[PDB]
């Protein structure tokens, strides 16, 4: 019963991979990595992942 | 070559057939991919019309040794793009001579029926075309680099003003920074 | 009541102590090692309580100092006054036998990427 | 003890307003959005020997 | 002709045969402190000639996969002689700075170098949440190199050349007061940086003024049989220099 | 605008003029100019002595004393509270108006009203908007005695009214003293003889105010908080005076444990820290 | 500023009109640790009362830095030795501002 | 109230002035007028540079 | 010696050896121990910033027929404490001769870079120390006595100035007083 | 009255309440090298008020017995600061000196003594034909101690007082400029030197200017319960030095 | 029957503003803090026989 | 290194942090105890003469 984040930020464009996307219990440092949706492609200048910070909130994302 | 210092480096050579094309980007510094995170494009992001002269400087980071001639033009939209050497010679062209003064300047006036153009990207206010040709070649004597690079410039003319403030489309945040 | 005061953290040989907020109980001193050293120990320290007074929590670390690996030997040329050790910032220039001609850089140098010694560039060859 | 100024107007197409300051400190004051002058001398040709745009400006 | 350039200061000169044209600061010329912004006190000391003169600082060797380097000046002066000794006894100073950025080949070489003079640039850490030790910012007469993937040294600036260690465009750095050391055409990398800072007079060790950056946009790139070894010296010599608060022996 | 005094230049010196020995013994603050000793340059000096003035000091609203009364009690004296005024029971403005001896100003009052509701259990009402009522006696006048008395009835008394929800109250008083000054500090008794009440206590005489609920008993007890801002303007104080060392103990006296001068040392002598390490 | 009620079993009230208290400690002075302390009885510190309702609380505050113009960018550190603290964090020196309800604890929860 | 510049108008040219030829390793901006490549017409401009002030 | 007439008593005897120390503080009128509760200290800790020269009287209160010599010297900071007399002596200093003039006025002058610096203790606005050191002795006759006291004053120039009002950190109250 | 001194020189100040009066040389003032005596070309630098202040050498105990004590004074200001500091990276200097000597005593003492200031003191060596060490010369800020008897320490100055280490008597001293520390009226050795040279310029540390030498004639004397230890400490400040040939750090 | 004064504002680098007195009474007015005058001479060199600074001021 | 030898013992005294070795210059301090008076000068100093070490004079008493 460690502090937890939230549920990763829902994007209109980008979904969770699939060791991430079912396991709740986000502690902090852990890193998440999100795939494009099924029908996109991918912005090679932008990097698909999200730290949560200590303060129990993950990082920005935007468009991925 | 986003990820490194090539993204400013155009290349040029000896081509074996003249007329050839050398870059082409579209005119809309704000909207376009090309000049979007420039000096230009970062003031220019936080407004809404534009409108005025856009200068573009060329330096010829080459051998001493090295000549040629370059076909520096501009095509006014209505049409598509030029796909020969003889169909963008038609538009506001200038030929550059490789000298002792190393860099040109092509300006691009105001074609224009409205007043302003919109940063943003809509039909009713396309701008134009920016394409580069081949006019002769690169001719280099015995032990020098054919393969050299070229170096583009922007900057604003002295009649180039914006409107509208609003916020810019690149600042992202998602928490507090603590 | 008024706080207590750790003692003075002094010196590390090749790095330093980042005091930011006083050396008084309840403090946070930093440590970092120089260019072409590294660190080995503690990155910091607490002005913690121990006993009857107030210490610091880790020991005092150490900086040792980063090597480059052996340079390797080029085919038909030799080294310049050979070193036994490279450091950082250093380097060797490659010479060349009679009758061989040198291609490329004469010299390359030590670099660290990601804490670890490595040579800047392939080296020379002499092909004659 | 009023001061009259011009409102921001159209062209091609001198409005007059009227303004006071009520309060004792210069930072209450309304913000001073009609100074339009610039100089890009300094950023611009931020050179010594200035050139002429006629000549190569070299040799 | 207009290729030919001398500057005297002190007891020494530099001469260039192949200069283009000498830029000056923001219009401004490097002057001594007015009596009517001043702050402190007591008599300062304008020295002699025996500050304002060119120092010669170490010279780096620009190879084909070279990124960049950069130096950090009221600290990368401090040992050239009474201009250091002056830093280490005096509590406050103050200086303009004339840069002389020297590199030469033959015109069978090709190649581009960026100089630029940034003020207060605030360099950034590798790894993000960590302190950044002082000889990786500054290492005194010696350049720092960046590089052209990320960096991932602990306790170390963040030093990818697409970034310029401060997190912009690099090819947005031609807005400070600038020149491009073109192979083909120059040598005369010099710009005369005023005083420019938010207080009248300064600290010499704990505030940098400015950065000097040597970037190669356009790589150096020759054909087999030219010399391989092309040096970059970087000459500098301080301008209008005073100097106030005398006291004892400082932090080396 | 009255800058303050600038510096002047200076050189070498060496003769029979001396600034620095003076003699300390004649009751005398030295006048030494900076540029008297030292050789100094010309600095044209533009601070301006101007938030350092006695009115940019005391010119400030400060606060004085708390008052707490209820809308629903059984017994009546918690149903209306009162305060004899003296500016004495909070240490700030009391040290601060303690800086000079005699004082002279207008003062200008503001009531900061807040209301809570106690606990009940029927503690689910609908009420509206309470209205208060401030009023001032004057030394020697009628007391109230209760919330329903009719000598609340104000018809020479100067009174306020405020509902709830508005700007908070404000009105100015001019020099209510019968001497030609205040008087912070006063060595004297009452009786003619020496004896009776010894201090600044003889000196007060200010009246009092009177606070209550101008609404009838509610159904349920609200508790009503008024907060009383003295901010003193038009000032002249004369023959200053040591700040207070000290804490106090009253309001009615001078009265004091004794405190040393200052925070102790280790030893008589600086030097560099003796800290941790290199 | 704008008030939600929290949720609570008594969530049934009639609560009069909040009143918020914004109080501005320049750099050095003393600081609150209660809604109860009287480090709040703000003699000396600018504070600015709220009553919910009206409109937005606004006061202009003048040029207030130790310098000639305040800095985005400081390639400096703290100490002389040059260590310490690096960047603009050493020239903040601001203060900060403190917020209570006026009001006493009420009988339900209100954010 | 301070307008934009205007464009002045021009025709043909051939002679030794060359406004298009400069050199950008003097970090140096060209300040090459619209007029002086191309032939332009008299336009009166009525642009203000209003709102990118530094206040606005 | 707080608690007693004795902390306004600063110590003063014939020595064994020359060039030794005699006290020395922190120059922070309002944060350092010191000068903290003194006159400028109380009128300077209602305030935040401040700037102005300070002076500084040495009242020699011995016999009249004891002399000698002493070093008043204040030091800008930027190096450490100077722990010599011939550190002490590279700063601004007076030599100061006990004779029939028994007083002597030490004048700090104004050394900083910003206009103002902070009454509390941060490390951005550092301001100096000063210390006094013996210059040869004190030297006395016979029957006359050796330890005297030196007394300290402390005042502000004619160009003194103070900013920002803040309460005092001194006021404490805990319960209405009644 | 006139028994009262103030000497302001840079940012130091040295006040007397029993002075009787200030000499000052051979009717000379120190001034600063004029351009029709001048031989070096290049620019001098007079630096500041940084080098023209008050230093204070270390003291020495004045017992019944001792002797004297003497010093070298363009060697004994080797580490005041930037006068040092400007003595090791200048060839040539020039300066002139105000050296201002303290002794204080009550009234119940006696005692007196004898303050001169000799150009080119050529000490003699105390075994005669043998070289002498920089170190028994001058001790930098440390005063060398004459004997009563002859003294034959190996490489060592002869130091007896009647003679003065050079070889006159030591009566005869008082034709140098001079005054009295009589404890009875004096604190006033004030003593302004001009420059004395043959050369324009000289070096600072392979030439000696001059020494001070302090040599109780009258020897002190007290009645007992009085302040046996009775210290004595000298204040030298240069004036008008300017300095030229700048070059690397010298010899220490 | 309005009245205008000086704002203070910063120097190195004279805006009015109006004050109407609206009550009938001397209390009623605005605080006067732009008095910034002083004479520290009666707490500063409180003495007879005014003394010179430069002389020794004693025998 | 030249050292003068030990420093003499005084009755009815001693000495303010003596030392192991003393060489050239080097001065012992005489403080003296509770109900005695000194006599002299308090500091005596070590000498170099005929290449030997040697205290400067004799060392002062305390009667009481
Ligand atoms: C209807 C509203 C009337 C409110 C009445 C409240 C204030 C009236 C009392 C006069 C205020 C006098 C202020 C204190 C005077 C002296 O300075 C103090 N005794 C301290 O010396
Ligand atoms: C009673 C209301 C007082 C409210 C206090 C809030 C604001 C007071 C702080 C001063 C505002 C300074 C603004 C920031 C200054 C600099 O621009 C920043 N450090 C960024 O450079």
């Amino acid at each position: 019963c460690n502090r937890s984040c939230e549920v990763p930020t829902r994007l209109n464009s980008a979904s969770l991979k699939q060791p991430y996307i079912t396991q709740n219990y986000f502690p902090v440092g852990t890193v998440v990595e999100y795939e494009c949706r099924p029908g996109y492609r991918r912005e090679p200048s932008l990097s698909p992942k999200l730290t949560c910070l200590q303060n129990l909130k993950w990082s920005t994302a935007v468009e991925f | 070559n986003v990820n490194s210092l090539e993204a400013y480096r155009i290349p040029v050579h000896s081509v074996t057939e003249t007329g050839a094309q050398v870059f082409g980007f579209t005119l809309q510094p704000g909207a376009d991919t090309v000049m979007e995170r420039t000096l230009l494009g970062e003031i220019l992001n936080y407004y809404a019309n534009w409108s005025g002269s856009i200068k573009l400087t060329f330096m010829y980071c080459g051998s001493a040794m090295a000549t040629g001639k370059f076909l520096l033009a501009y095509s006014p939209p209505g049409a598509g793009v030029p796909k020969n050497r003889r169909e963008a010679m038609l538009g506001t062209h200038i030929i550059w001579d490789i000298g002792l003064q190393s860099s040109c300047v092509l300006c691009v006036p105001w074609i224009s029926q409205t007043h302003y153009r919109f940063v943003s990207k809509d039909i009713y206010t396309d701008a134009g075309f920016i394409t580069c040709w081949y006019q002769t070649s690169i001719v280099v004597p015995a032990e020098v680099q054919n393969q050299s690079v070229i170096l583009c410039f922007v900057s604003a003319c002295n009649d180039f003003s914006v409107r509208l403030l609003r916020d810019s489309p690149f600042v992202r945040q998602t928490a507090f920074y603590q | 009541c008024k706080k207590k005061s750790c003692p003075n953290p002094g010196e590390i040989r090749n790095g330093q102590i980042d005091v930011p907020g006083g050396i008084l109980f309840g403090a946070t001193i930093s440590f970092s090692c120089n260019t072409g050293y590294k660190l080995f120990g503690s990155t910091s320290s607490f002005c913690l309580i121990s006993g009857s007074s107030v210490q610091w929590s880790d020991p005092l670390p150490e900086c040792r100092e980063i090597y480059c690996p052996a340079p390797p030997q080029i085919d038909n040329g030799i080294i310049q006054g050979e070193r036994d050790h490279y450091g950082y910032r250093q380097s060797v220039t490659y010479a060349c036998n009679k009758g061989f001609t040198m291609i490329g850089e004469h010299s390359i140098y030590c670099t660290v990427n990601n804490d670890e010694g490595e040579w800047s560039g392939p080296p020379p060859e002499c092909r004659g | 003890g009023a001061q009259v100024s011009t409102q921001k107007t159209g062209a091609h197409e001198i409005i007059h307003y009227t303004n006071i300051n009520y309060y004792k400190d210069a930072a209450s004051n309304s913000a001073n959005r009609q100074d339009f002058t610039q100089d890009p001398g300094k950023f611009t040709e931020p050179v010594k020997d200035i050139m002429v745009k006629s000549l190569p400006a070299l040799n | 002709s207009d290729r030919v350039r001398s500057i005297t200061l002190g007891n020494s000169t530099i001469t260039t045969q192949e200069s283009a044209n000498v830029v000056v600061g923001y219009g401004v010329w490097p002057d001594y402190l007015s009596d009517e912004e001043a702050t402190a006190e007591d008599q300062p000391t304008q020295p002699d000639v025996a500050t304002c003169r060119f120092y010669t600082l170490d010279s780096v060797s620009w190879m084909k996969e070279s990124q960049g380097w950069w130096w950090k000046f009221p600290d990368a002066l401090r040992d050239m002689g009474l201009f250091g000794q002056n830093m280490q006894y005096h509590y406050l100073g103050r200086s303009g700075y004339t840069i002389h950025v020297q590199c030469n080949a033959s015109k069978f070489h090709q190649g581009c170098l960026l100089v630029v003079c940034v003020p207060e640039a605030e360099m950034g850490a590798a790894n993000i949440n960590e302190k950044i030790n002082r000889e990786h910012l500054s290492n005194g007469e010696v350049a720092n190199t960046f590089s052209g993937t990320k960096s991932s040294n602990t306790n170390d600036v963040q030093q990818a050349v697409f970034n310029a260690g401060m997190g912009v465009a690099v090819g947005n750095l031609t807005i400070f007061p600038h020149q491009w050391i073109n192979l083909r055409t120059n040598n005369c990398a010099t710009i005369v940086m005023p005083y420019i800072n938010s207080v009248p007079m300064d600290n010499m060790f704990r505030h940098y003024n400015f950065t000097l950056m040597i970037i190669p946009f356009a790589k150096l790139d020759y054909a087999a049989g030219s010399s391989t070894y092309i040096p970059i010296t970087v000459t500098v010599a301080p301008m209008c220099a005073e100097y106030n608060g005398l006291r004892l022996a400082g932090h080396q | 605008v009255v800058r303050v005094a600038d510096t002047m230049p200076s050189g070498p010196s060496n003769s029979e003029s001396i600034p620095a020995l003076t003699a300390a013994e004649t009751g005398h603050t030295s006048q030494v100019v900076p540029s008297d000793t030292i050789q100094t340059r010309h600095v044209r000096n533009f601070h301006v002595r101007s938030e350092s003035s006695v009115e940019n000091f005391l010119s400030r609203s400060a606060c004085v004393y708390i008052v707490e009364y209820k809308t629903r009690d059984d017994t009546p004296d918690k149903m209306y509270d009162s305060w004899v005024i003296n500016t004495r029971q909070v240490a700030q403005l009391r040290r601060k108006l303690e800086f000079f001896t005699y004082v002279r100003f207008d003062v200008e009052v503001t009531f900061v009203i807040t209301s809570v509701q106690d606990d009940s259990t029927r503690q689910n009402t609908d009420t509206p908007a309470l209205t208060h009522q401030i009023m001032y006696v004057p030394p020697g006048g009628p007391i109230p005695q209760a919330v329903d008395d009719y000598n609340w009835q104000t018809s020479t008394n100067p009174s306020v009214f405020w509902t709830e929800g508005n700007a908070p109250p404000r009105m100015s008083i001019p020099f209510m003293s019968v001497g030609n000054a205040y008087s912070n500090f006063y060595d004297g008794w009452s009786h003619f003889s020496q004896t009776g009440v010894y201090g600044f206590n003889t000196l007060n005489n200010m009246g009092k105010l009177y606070f209550r609920h101008v609404n009838d008993k509610t159904i349920s007890p609200i508790t009503s908080k008024v907060r009383i801002y003295f901010k003193p303007k038009h000032v002249k104080a004369w023959v200053p005076r040591p700040p207070r060392l000290c804490e106090y103990t009253h309001k009615d006296n001078v009265d004091f444990e004794p405190k040393g001068v200052t925070t102790s040392r280790t030893q008589l002598t600086i030097s560099n820290s003796t800290h941790v390490e290199n």
